[PDB]
């Protein structure tokens, strides 16, 4: 994990240009642009590679890598110094509000539909990243996160009778 | 070939090629009043000289990563690559560290570099790496080597960030080459001898007077005037001078006779300029020409040697003392000498005794310029006086 | 210098470079083994292996300069051998103190003392053709004033353990407990 963070930060071009650089802001605008590109077929191949879905998968994979690359659950991080430094680097690279906003998108719950877009698995990477780099230890933070990113998705999941195309 | 020892004053310069033009930008720190650093123009020193006084740091300790982490979990050495150094600001006495806040919205991931008082933590330490494949870790560093400074805490490079007006060095992940120009080798600095970059003043042998300007009771245009004065001015802030040499390396060496150097007023921050239609006055930095503001000290009155000394890349030789060293001011352009006048007529002789200093050819064979260095306390007090008066005057107009 | 060829390479300087590399490696492995007074089986093997490697390199250097060949003398003089030998002095001054407080490291101590003997005979072979004002003497006094602290510690070590062969079995300690094989309550020894 340490050498991977070192290599990624030494060559910063590995991160997506929408997240990193003097141009794009971060994951919020990246995800919104990916959603509009996925819905609008004019920015794809006229079984083709959905460019919006591919961008979404790339960012979800990057976030999952960073989350699983986080030092620990503060077992060794409580008494170590380099773990604290790696956690601080991860926190400085990705802002928390961006992560909360991306979690709160409330995808639709669809006669089936096509799942080659914003897959629900993309949110699991963000959840794991929050749990590992930041965690849930503040009452108001936990409550606001549940309000903005979980209740709508929980309702969408609970609103099933027979048409269950997505497990 | 000269190695970088410890407890020596060095300078951190770099080259910046923006808008198809190269420039040599230095690392400077105001110290008092602000924390973050900034850049200084070592190049273009023909009309605007660089404030080298605040671009000087001193290396305290050179420990390895293991030794540093052991001391954190708890001598004239030689600088090696891969080690960790502690850059103490030479003037302010604080220490260079990597700040935590951010100022450039263009770099959403970089940190600032500034000064801090305490030496605790990993922020105030910087690990050294080479900028070439010919030198690996553990080799001894020499003068002129291009170095790379990496933060120990943030693991960021001391990067030269570019901006329209925010030309400020920060802690970014893109490396930048830095050259280390020595000022004082930390070797045996001859006590009682004149050293470059010193803050001192002048006295006479049997007159007990000093070269100074009017106090703050008069306007700035009247303070620009230059004269001699005695009494309590002997211990005063407006009576000190600084020998700002022209070289950017080894400027804090033994100043020898004949070499050029600007005379800076510590209280006003201006230099002794001279335009031939008038006498010498004080003028600011934004138009200080080398030929106009360059002076030297001669040991006699003749013109036997002018262009004899060109460049010495070293500490030099202990020649000019403070007490028993009768110098004579000589301009690099006109070659005139100091003369005391009687500007105060007999009608007001017993009032404020001031004899204006006109620089002329003949002079009087009774000057006897004696050097006298001021303690670090006095120098720090005078410079912080200038800094705070500048900030407070700007604030007064900005509020008015 | 293989005179007769056209692109001669110096093997002596390369040997010095490898010695410097193994010296920095030993120094780092010691900085790792600082504070913890426990040397495991791997901590013993990885030290004995490097001790043997350094001993062989030192013997090779001794054979390079064993004959009074002023060429190799000056080649070692104008090289980076002094950094390696001062690093070895620095690591010895601390290993000698650390390995003596506890048992189960007498083999490591013996191998290290042997390596130190080979190193000192190596740097002594540099003076077999010495002159009253040679450059090698200047370099040697230079490395001495450059590592005065560690060499003072090691001389104190040797003096302290050499002032014991005569301090015990000469005047009184030999007749304190005349029973047989050496038996001491360790309290009469303290006052002794």
């Amino acid at each position: 994990a340490n050498v991977v963070v070192r290599l990624l930060i030494r060559r910063p071009e590995c991160f997506g240009p929408a997240l990193r650089g003097e141009g794009g802001n971060g994951l919020l605008a990246a995800m919104e642009e990916a959603i509009k590109i996925a819905e609008d077929p004019s920015r794809d191949g006229p079984d083709t590679i959905h460019m919006g879905n591919a961008i979404m998968t790339f960012y979800a994979a990057l976030i999952d890598l960073l989350g699983r690359c986080a030092p620990e659950m503060h077992l060794i991080h409580a008494g170590k110094g380099e773990a604290i430094r790696i956690r601080s680097i991860l926190r400085s690279l990705i802002p928390l509000g961006d992560l909360v906003g991306v979690i709160s998108i409330a995808f639709q719950m669809p006669e089936p539909d096509m799942s080659a877009g914003f897959c629900p698995d993309h949110k699991a990477a963000m959840v794991l990243f929050l749990d590992r780099v930041y965690g849930i230890e503040v009452q108001d933070f936990l409550l606001h996160l549940l309000e903005v990113g979980f209740l709508p998705d929980l309702r969408a999941a609970a609103s099933l009778d027979t048409a269950a195309l997505s497990x | 070939i000269q190695f970088l020892r410890t407890d020596d004053e060095v300078v951190l310069q770099c080259t910046a090629t923006i808008h198809k033009e190269q420039q040599k930008l230095c690392l400077a720190a105001e110290g008092f009043g602000n924390r973050l650093c900034f850049l200084e123009s070592t190049s273009n020193s023909k009309n605007v000289p660089p404030d080298l006084s605040i671009c000087t740091f001193v290396l305290e300790q050179s420990l390895s990563v293991r030794a540093l982490q052991e001391m954190l979990a708890n001598g004239h050495r030689t600088l090696l690559y891969g080690h960790a150094i502690l850059l103490r600001h030479s003037y302010s006495g604080m220490y260079l560290c990597c700040l935590s806040t951010s100022r450039s919205s263009t770099d959403k991931l970089a940190f600032d570099v500034g000064l801090q008082e305490d030496t605790t933590g990993e922020a105030c330490w910087w690990t050294i790496h080479p900028a070439s494949k010919q030198r690996s870790e553990g080799e001894k560093v020499r003068v002129g080597d291009d170095l790379i400074l990496v933060s120990v805490s943030s693991e960021r490079y001391l990067h030269l960030s570019y901006g329209n007006s925010s030309w400020h060095v920060d802690a970014a992940f893109q490396q930048t080459l830095w050259s280390v120009a020595p000022i004082s080798s930390g070797s045996e600095a001859a006590q009682g001898y004149l050293i470059g970059g010193d803050v001192l003043r002048l006295l006479h042998g049997h007159m007990d007077e000093c070269l100074t300007v009017p106090s703050g009771e008069h306007g700035e245009e009247q303070r620009r005037t230059v004269h001699y004065e005695g009494g309590a001015v002997s211990v005063h802030a407006r009576s000190l001078w600084r020998l700002e040499t022209l070289r950017v390396a080894w400027s804090g060496s033994h100043i020898r006779w004949g070499q050029p150097f600007r005379l800076r007023h510590v209280t006003t921050g201006k230099y002794l300029s001279l335009m031939e239609d008038k006498n010498l006055l004080l003028m600011d930095k934004e138009k200080a020409d080398v030929k106009s503001t360059a002076f030297a000290f001669r040991s006699s009155k003749e013109k036997l040697d002018v262009g004899v000394r060109k460049e010495v890349d070293g500490m030099g030789t202990s020649e000019i003392k403070y007490g028993d060293s009768i110098c004579y001011i000589q301009h690099v352009d006109t070659g005139l000498w100091l003369t005391y006048q009687a500007v105060d007529v007999k009608s007001a002789r017993m009032g404020s005794i001031q004899r204006k200093a006109i620089m002329h050819h003949e002079g009087h064979m009774d000057d006897g310029l004696n050097l006298s260095r001021s303690q670090h306390e006095e120098s720090r007090t005078a410079r912080v006086i200038r800094s705070t008066v500048f900030l407070f005057n700007r604030f007064i107009r900005g509020l008015d | 210098t293989q005179t007769g060829n056209n692109t001669t390479v110096n093997i002596i300087i390369s040997t010095v470079d490898y010695l410097l590399r193994v010296q920095e490696s030993i120094s780092d492995f010691y900085w790792y083994y600082s504070g913890k007074d426990i040397i495991d089986e791997q901590g013993q093997r990885n030290f004995s292996k490097a001790i043997q490697v350094a001993k062989q390199v030192f013997n090779t250097l001794t054979e390079y300069i064993q004959g009074p060949c002023t060429g190799n003398q000056q080649s070692l003089a104008h090289s980076r051998l002094w950094d390696a030998v001062v690093g070895f002095l620095h690591v010895f001054a601390h290993m000698q103190m650390k390995l003596s407080q506890d048992s189960s490291q007498i083999e490591l101590l013996k191998e290290l003392m042997d390596l130190q003997k080979d190193m000192v005979v190596m740097l002594l072979s540099m003076l077999e053709g010495n002159v009253v004002n040679g450059t090698i003497g200047k370099q040697m006094v230079d490395m001495l004033v450059e590592s005065s602290n560690n060499v003072e510690m090691i001389l104190k070590f040797f003096d302290m353990f050499l002032k014991l062969k005569d301090l015990t079995s000469s005047d009184t300690f030999k007749e304190y407990d005349p029973d047989g094989k050496g038996v001491i309550s360790k309290r009469d020894f303290h006052k002794a």
